[PDB]
This record gives C-alpha cells, structure tokens and sequence, in this order.
C-alpha cells in the first residue's frame, strides 16, 4: 500500500528512502545500484524496499466523498 | 411500515441485553464509534397488527467480533422503503 | 398448565395466547351458552 | 437533525427523518452518514 516504515526482520528505518529510490531509477540506473547507494547492505532491507508495490498511487484516483 | 429508530424502554418493548445508547435519534450508529460483540448497530421497530406495541427488529454486532464503525449508507431500494448497511473494520 | 403448549413471548409482557388458548375459551363460552339455555323457555332443537 | 454527505456531488447536508432519502443538490439517491465529532484513541501497537 505505502512503504513500511522499518524493516520487517531487522528493523532498519526505510520508510525515508523511497523518493530517493524513485528519483535514483529515473536516472536509468540499475535497481541493485540504486539500493547500494541507498545503503542498504543487508538482503532483509534489500527485498524491503525492492518488492514494495505503491498501491496507494492508484487508492487516490478516487474522487474523494468529502 | 416499520421504521428505523431508537427504541424506547417503555413505549417499545422486547429490548435486548445489548446497549442502545450507541444508536442516533434515527437508530444509526455513526461511522467512526468502537462498539463491541452484541452491540445494537441497527435498531427497528415494527408495529404491533391488531404503546408497549412495538416489536424490537433490532440487529446486533456478531458477538465474537469487534471493530470500529467504518462506514455507513442509507438509501431507498428498488420499492422506494428504507435501506441501510453498515460496513464494520477491525485488525487482525 | 402452560407448560404444555408454547406460549413465545415474542415482546416482553404485552403477548397474545397459542391457538389452544382462544379454542379453549370458545369451547367455555359454548358451554356457557349452552348452560344458560336450559332453565329459560327455547326451542328443544336449537338447544340441541 | 443528523449530518449527512452526498454519495455523488459530496455536498455536506443535514436531515430530520422526513424529507425524502435524497441528495439536497444533485438529488443522488444514495448518502452517507458524516463522521462523529468524537475523540477516538489507539494504542499504536
Ligand atoms: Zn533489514
Ligand atoms: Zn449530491
């Protein structure tokens, strides 16, 4: 839905680094560049980040009720 | 007809153990209220066929589950009567 | 005794009576009436 | 009597159980109820 905060099995802050992998894919750099300049040593982190799906970009195509 | 409504303890009677205080002046709960198992959500009265005359149609919350009031909607069906469903949101 | 047929009380006190209750008091207000239509003047086959 | 929001045109509103089940504005024939001024609490667990 949206990025998780921390790291499920570590609990590493990740939840800051989205934007930053967004714009570092922009560039056309690859996925496994962008993480390791993101710092992202550990695999738990890597498929943290990697596998997370931006649902939320589709939840605000609604009109909202109010 | 019968009408959705916040039963009353003396002029509507078969009340059930289950609080109605969570219920508005019309019988809906508002969205956004934690209510727990056997909780009046709905309430309705229908009219006795020939005071104190009023059967209590009320529907609770399922006793082995909670939740919060997520979303409620009031419309009219095909015929034109009432027609309310009450969307309940819980954590698991 | 009321145990014998079930009288649901569907709401609280104001409740009706099981259809053995109304045929039994019609049953006591023929009898009734049948009571009271043999010591005053009437037609033998209207009593009968 | 009781707030209420358009299911269509999102118009805020109010009713008193008798005027007909429709939006005021754009007359839609499906509302919700508002949400309840009250606090609500949780644990952040
Ligand atoms: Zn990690
Ligand atoms: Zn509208």
């Amino acid at each position: 839905m949206i990025i998780p905060v921390r790291c499920f099995s570590c609990g590493k802050v990740v939840g800051d680094k989205w934007d930053a992998y967004l714009r570092l894919l922009e560039e056309g750099k690859q996925e496994g560049d962008a993480l390791d300049e993101l710092k992202l040593k550990r695999y738990c982190c890597r498929r943290m980040v990697l596998t997370h799906v931006d649902l939320i970009e589709k939840f605000l195509r609604y009109n909202p009720l109010e | 007809v019968e009408e959705f409504e916040k039963p009353t303890r003396a002029t509507t009677l078969r009340l059930k153990h289950g609080t109605y205080e969570k219920l508005d002046e019309d019988g809906l709960i508002a969205p956004g209220v934690r209510v727990s198992g056997d909780d009046i959500i709905i309430g309705k009265t229908t009219p006795i066929p020939p005071y104190h005359t009023k059967r209590d149609a009320s529907t609770p919350l399922r006793s082995t589950e909670n939740g919060i009031v997520d979303q409620v909607l009031l419309t009219t069906n095909q015929e034109g009567l009432k027609f309310v469903k009450v969307r309940m949101r819980t954590t698991k | 005794p009321p145990q014998v047929r079930p009288s649901i009380a569907m709401d609280e006190t104001t409740q009706g009576q099981d259809d053995l209750t109304h045929k039994l008091s019609d049953i006591l207000k023929a009898n009734i009436n049948v009571q009271k239509l043999e010591m005053d003047g009437s037609p033998q086959h209207i009593i009968n | 009597g009781v707030k209420y929001t358009c299911g269509a045109c999102a118009h805020n509103f109010s009713l008193n159980k008798s005027d007909p089940v429709r939006c005021k504005e754009c007359g839609h024939r499906v509302i919700y109820k508002a949400r309840t001024k009250r606090m609500i609490q949780f644990d952040a667990r």
